[PDB]
């Protein structure tokens, strides 16, 4: 297939007031890995950040073009960007691509910066968005997340807990997938602060 | 200077365009336009000098669509012009949207197309009035003109032509008793008028009259036999 | 994909499933795929989801451009005009496959448009997986000028018809009705899906999880 | 006469005298209450035969976004339409809808477009936008050359200075969308060569509900002095 | 000044090159058209200048299509040219429709084009009249004049050039909704005699054509045994 | 589809079933594949229903503006050639077979039928869609020259259906009109008014 060339796992998840996203940190070519700490989580604003799995050319590509729109953005704006209109943005980006299409697949995780209410989306890579209140998937273990994340997640949950939920769902989905691992990366975004963790993973 | 190119002047003014406005009266002849409860009625003069001339093909008024009808008064050959262009946007509005242009959209994109004569100076204004008439829906019946500069408006009554002012005052005359609008005291108020600011006496032959009515939507143009009907009770009373 | 609508004595009601697929696989399960066109029109989609949200967008701008100048309500031939018109030129590309419906002043339409350019006006029309179940019961219990009530218990029947016979649907029926008078969107108006309650705990507590690194970095 | 040319003095005079089509045209009123906005202006006729409702100085762009103008209508029509394209392109990238000082912006980079030309006039419009977004009121003033100006309260048109002044002397904040339309017409009322009827003025408000305008019946309402 | 330019108004609304344009149609040799009952008959006075011009040279009239002909005065290039336009209006109306063109339609799509030259700085307005004719068995015997202002209207009979009026003057006296076109051809020639002055110009030739039954709807130069017979009844009706 | 054109002396008959297929899938059952280009020409319609809906659209418009800019009524022969020249420009990208019947006062009634490539020849029937091949015969063997209204009206409907009753991809409803001077007369024929023919049992 075209995505399992490089592989990635992304994955994001609520709490209360607050959210997580969560990504593994392998670059390799089909089965060959070359480099441990690729970056496959951008972030595009204080409380809100993206995440790219797919083909690592469109990881960067999305990334650098869609930082030169919001750069635009909030100069011609006097504000920080809402997490509902990074989706469309982003979902303008790719559909711009309707038939040439850029081959990934985003996560956004997110605090609005007045009300700090968090959010979650998912886009394909035509960018038809989707909004749940749950957890949201995108990568090359898509299938072993959703079956954890049903099983593990709870409606209200401190970020304490939230971030037990993420790393147990993501290492033993990844532990799971040949082309996903070699760590694991979570980040916590509170209304205060924002916590960033590496994870003890296996590296077979 | 400030009269030769479509430039501002010191005190906000365009007169090429205005000069436009003087074009329609150096064909000689004079438009009348008045609505009614039920019908909508425009009338014009039918001047042929020569008898060489064939009296059909001598003519002011125009179908626009089945529905819409027009008078044009001015420069005769930006007239038919304009009128080809009112054909074209009726036909593709239709192919567009699924339904029949309205005159009150009709008018406002000839407006649209003779704003940017003005605000471009590829092309001069056209030296032509054009008056319209048609049945809505709900709003009933409309009568609407625009000029070379871009404005319309929808009117009770109106002309166009050289004796404007002396038909408008006519007409706002009659229009103020508010008496019980019908087709037949409209056709006889627009002929009252034109015959009034011509002193005239008009025959069958000197004028042409397009309808428009809420019973029969579909314009058309009326004969010198149907003409005669209405002129013969204007002697009696 | 399911979708559905029927023309009844004064106006429009459409119907609709929630689940949305990536394969075999469930992705999303409260979609929403009753789109706006306009206070009076709305419109449901089928096939690929981003052809038919950009293309329900593009066409609600345009009638919104459309009624401001007209100062109108619009009409439901000119949505169709302006759809069938766009995935003509696509040739079939676009996979937007849309069931219309709306109320003017000339009474309730319902419109069934394909990828290709195809349209087909009727007092009853099915699109998705789910269509033949769905069509299934309308040939069956469809009746001419029906009350309100009588057609939402139709749609919900058809919607649930293509839920629990078609793999590619489920987990919620979402309906719009529209009339001269009122509009009810009603999201979600039954729910014959809920997932089981589960037995089981398996909450983490903090220290299960191992850490190598760690970083706070604060904020205002 | 050209219009790429600097004067010695470094001006662009036909800016200037596309300035004075604007202070020729018929008044404008704009207020800006603490919830709301008010725009009115004067739409008289010159005969009992025009039907005036059939167009309107008074126009909405979005549901809440709204517009006047003092000048050449024929030029409004056209600004009009390009701000209800402009605001319909941010919605379509963003679906949010435009904030009223983004509009002004591309609005004014339009009035621009049509400086910077030779065989281009520019336009004989200055324009008034109200708007209702974030919670808080905006009114801005978009001018011929490209430049705009938010503004509390201010006037355009025939007699633009006394009827400045008049706001600069009755008006100030801890207002309401009442008091504010009672002063716009006492505003207009300056310059108003006869009875002020229902029809010969035209209004529009716009709030937390969005931007509407009003109808005769309203408009005579507070004619009476009333609210 | 306000005379310069076909973009240009004056203060009383007068575009005076499309005038000036006419005054070069005014200053050219006279050409007639006659309706008849059955057909159409053109005739035009063409001028010698110069007797080493072949018999045949500077033809002023044209076939537009196998069913419609042009008579021109003014500016001959022009001329030329808008032939060739009515030629192609034509030629792409039976492409795209599929059968020949009306003359109130061809006439309609030449008078745009001529009147699209009224507007513009880059251009001037053509420098010519000219008339057209036509018969079909539906649509009938038609002749239209079309103008340099792009005016265009349908005639009886008409008449281009310097002695317009002297020929209308005589064409008002035939009583032509009667007669066939080989009546008609003396009085062509007869007023295109009439007209002419020898003194004022050098000798000239007699141009004709016709369209109409005896043709089969086929504009054609009218035969020589004909035309003969016309300048002879022509010469012996200036008796007078 | 089964589409099917006869003239008469005073104008045309056209028919039509109503069956639009996906496949096996009957998507529409009650199509209306008649279309009116003008007050008295019409469109009978077969092949991809988007080609065809947008040719017979556009037809729609040039004719129109062609009338309007006349003042006279249009020629049959004339939309014809209009979608000839659409058929043959995009032969290529279309799939179109057409039969535009009409009244006119120059010719009278008048049938054209325009098949996938664009060729255009004048016909006194013309049959068109996947049925016709069924009813090449009878409609041969049953034609005859000097046919009134009625007559033909039984003909149109007595071959289509045929036509529909061994054809998979048509059924459901026979929808006729006749065009005239007078004007333009629609039937719709459905249930036992559709005619019935012998099926064996032994």
């Amino acid at each position: 297939s075209i995505m399992s060339y490089n592989g990635g796992a992304v994955m994001a998840m609520k709490g209360k007031n607050c959210v997580a996203i969560a990504a593994d940190r392998r670059f390799g070519i089909q089965a060959q890995m070359v480099t441990t700490d690729f970056q496959k989580i951008f972030p595009m604003g204080d409380r809100l950040y993206i995440g790219l799995a797919g083909l690592a050319t469109d990881v960067q590509t999305v990334a650098q073009r869609l930082k030169f729109r919001l750069n635009l953005y909030e100069l011609k704006e006097g504000r920080q960007i809402k997490p509902y209109t990074l989706m469309s943005m982003v979902a303008n980006l790719l559909y711009e691509k309707r038939f040439g299409p850029y081959y990934t697949e985003p996560v956004i995780a997110g605090l609005d910066p007045k009300t700090f209410k968090p959010f979650i989306c998912s886009l394909d890579l035509i960018g038809c968005p989707m909004v749940t209140d749950d957890f949201v998937v995108s990568g090359t273990c898509a299938e072993q997340m959703y079956g954890m994340c049903e099983s593990l997640w709870e409606p209200n949950m401190d970020p304490d807990h939230l971030f037990e939920t993420i790393s147990q769902a993501m290492l033993n989905a990844v532990d799971r997938d040949a082309v996903s691992g070699m760590g694991v990366i979570v980040h916590i975004i509170e209304k205060d602060k924002i916590t960033t963790r590496t994870l003890k993973a296996r590296m077979d | 200077f400030d009269r030769h190119i479509t430039i501002f002047s010191p005190e906000g003014r365009l007169y090429q365009v205005e000069y436009a406005f003087k074009a329609i009266n150096q064909g000689g002849l004079t438009s009348v336009a008045v609505r009614g409860k039920d019908c909508a009625v425009i009338v014009t003069q039918k001047k042929v000098p020569d008898k060489l001339l064939d009296s059909s093909t001598v003519t002011h008024l125009f179908k626009i669509t089945e529905n819409i009808g027009c008078v044009m008064t001015g420069m005769t050959a930006d007239s038919r012009s304009q009128v080809q262009r009112a054909r074209y946007e009726a036909a593709n509005w239709k192919y567009k949207y699924g339904y029949e242009i309205p005159v009150d959209m009709l008018c406002k994109r000839i407006a649209d197309i003779s704003q940017v004569y003005t605000q471009n100076a590829e092309m001069r204004p056209l030296g032509c009035c054009m008056i319209l008439i048609g049945i809505d829906e709900e709003q009933g019946p409309q009568v609407y003109k625009c000029d070379p500069a871009g404005y319309y408006c929808g009117f009770k009554a109106t002309a166009a032509g050289v004796k404007q002012t002396e038909s408008t005052s006519f007409l706002e005359k009659k229009v103020k008793k508010k008496f019980d609008w019908t087709f037949e005291q409209t056709v006889e108020t627009a002929i009252t008028c034109l015959s009034t600011v011509l002193s005239i006496d008009f025959k069958p032959s000197e004028i042409e009259v397009g309808v428009v009515t809420v019973e029969n939507p579909k314009f058309r143009i009326l004969t010198e036999a149907e003409i005669d009907a209405h002129l013969v009770a204007l002697a009696e009373r | 994909t399911t979708i559905a609508g029927v023309v009844y004595k004064d106006g429009i009601v459409l119907g609709a499933d929630t689940r949305a697929t990536e394969g075999m696989v469930v992705a999303d399960k409260n979609c929403s795929k009753i789109h706006f066109i306009s206070p009076n029109i709305y419109c449901c989609g089928a096939g690929t989801a981003a052809d038919t949200d950009m293309t329900t967008q593009l066409i609600s701008s345009n009638l919104e451009l459309h009624s401001l100048s007209t100062g109108r309500l619009p009409r439901v031939v000119t949505a169709n005009r302006m759809l069938k018109q766009m995935l003509f030129r696509y040739q079939g590309y676009i996979g937007a496959a849309l069931v219309l419906g709306g109320v003017d002043v000339t009474g309730p339409h319902l419109y069934s448009i394909y990828p290709h350019g195809s349209t087909d006006k009727l007092p009853y029309v099915t699109m998705g997986s789910g269509s033949l179940a769905a069509m299934a019961v309308f040939e069956d219990k469809f009746r001419p000028d029906m009350e309100e009530e009588e057609a939402k218990n139709l749609v919900s029947e058809a919607i649930a018809a293509g839920i629990f016979n078609d793999l590619g649907s489920g987990s919620n029926i979402d309906l719009c009705v529209i009339s001269k008078n009122k509009l009810d969107f009603l999201r979600p108006y039954t729910v014959p899906n809920k997932k089981g309650t589960r037995l089981g705990r398996y909450r983490c507590e903090k220290g299960t999880t191992a850490v190598l690194t760690e970083k706070i970095t604060p904020l205002e | 006469f050209s219009l790429t040319t600097f004067s010695p003095s470094g001006k662009l005079v036909q800016i200037e005298y596309a300035l004075a089509a604007v202070a020729g045209g018929a008044p404008s009123v704009g207020i800006k209450a603490a919830n709301g906005v008010v725009l009115a202006t004067e739409k008289k006729q010159k005969s009992i035969l025009y039907d005036e409702r059939s167009v309107h100085k008074v126009e909405p762009i979005t549901k809440h976004i709204g517009l006047v103008y003092s000048g050449m209508g024929p030029d409004y029509r056209v600004l009009v339409h390009r701000a209800r394209k402009l605001a319909q392109q941010y919605y379509l990238v963003y679906q949010e809808p435009i904030p009223t000082a983004q509009l002004v912006q591309r609005v004014a980079s339009v009035m621009q477009e049509y400086t910077q030309s030779g065989g281009v006039r520019p336009f004989g419009v200055s324009l008034l936008i109200c708007g209702w977004n974030e919670g808080r009121p905006y009114l801005f003033q978009s001018d011929p050359s490209g430049a705009y100006f938010a503004w509390k309260a201010t006037a355009m048109g025939k007699n633009y200075v006394n009827g400045k002044t008049f706001l600069e002397k009755r008006y100030n904040e801890d207002l309401e969308l009442e008091d504010a339309i009672h002063t716009a017409i006492l505003t207009l009322k300056e310059s108003f060569e006869g009875q002020m009827t229902e029809d010969n003025i035209e209004v529009g408000i716009c709030n937390e509900a969005g931007f509407r305008r009003l109808t005769p019946t309203e408009v005579k309402d507070y004619l009476a002095a009333i609210a | 000044g306000y005379d310069l330019s076909a973009s240009t108004f004056s203060p009383d609304g007068r575009v005076f090159q499309v005038e000036y344009a006419m005054k070069a149609v005014e200053n050219s040799s006279t050409a007639i058209g006659i309706r008849c009952k059955d057909g159409v008959v053109f005739g035009v006075e063409k001028l010698v200048l110069s007797k080493l011009y072949e018999e045949g040279s500077n033809k002023r009239l044209f076939n537009v299509d196998r069913h419609v002909g042009m008579a021109v005065a003014g500016l001959l290039a022009d001329a030329r040219s808008l032939a060739d336009i009515a030629r192609e209006e034509a030629s792409n109306f039976r492409s795209n429709f599929g059968y020949n063109i009306p003359l109130k339609h061809l006439a309609d799509r030449v008078a745009m084009y001529v009147h699209a030259y009224t507007l513009y700085s880059a251009v001037r307005p053509f420098g010519c009249s000219f008339m057209l004719g036509s018969y079909s068995v539906n649509d009938g015997a038609q002749l239209y004049m079309i103008d340099p202002s792009g005016v265009s209207y349908g005639y009886w009979g008409c008449a281009i050039g310097k002695a317009r009026q002297a020929a209308k003057t005589e064409i008002e006296k035939l009583q032509m909704k009667e007669m066939t076109c080989r009546d008609i051809v003396k009085e062509v020639a007869k007023i295109i005699y009439i007209v002419h002055d020898e003194v004022k110009d050098k000798a000239f030739e007699l141009e004709l054509s016709w369209v109409g039954e005896l043709t089969n709807g086929r504009h054609e130069i009218v035969p020589k045994d004909i035309r003969e017979e016309a300048e002879k009844y022509a010469k012996e009706s200036l008796k007078e | 589809t089964t589409i099917m054109a006869v003239q008469f002396d005073g104008g045309v008959v056209l028919g039509a079933d109503s069956r639009t297929t996906t496949g096996s899938y009957i998507a529409n059952r009650v199509t209306d594949k008649l279309t009116p280009i003008h007050d008295r020409i019409f469109c009978c319609r077969s092949g991809s229903a988007a080609d065809t809906q947008a040719v017979a659209d556009a037809v729609t418009y040039q004719l129109g503006f062609h009338s309007i800019e006349l003042n006279e009524p249009p020629l049959v022969h004339t939309a014809a050639s209009l979608f000839k020249e659409m058929c043959y420009r995009y032969r290529e990208d279309l799939m179109a077979g057409i039969i535009i019947a009409g009244w006119d006062p120059q010719e009278g009634g008048q049938v054209y039928s325009v098949p996938m490539g664009g060729m255009m020849v004048r016909q006194s029937f013309a049959i068109g869609g996947s049925g016709s091949s069924y009813i090449y015969g009878y409609v041969d063997a049953t034609y005859r020259e000097g046919m009134t209204k009625e007559e033909c009206l039984q003909f149109t409907a007595n071959a289509l259906a045929l036509a529909m009753e061994r054809d998979g991809s048509s059924g459901g409803v026979i929808r006729l009109a006749a065009i005239a001077e007078s004007g333009v007369e629609r039937q719709v024929l459905l249930g036992d008014q559709i005619p019935k023919f012998a099926v064996a049992t032994l």
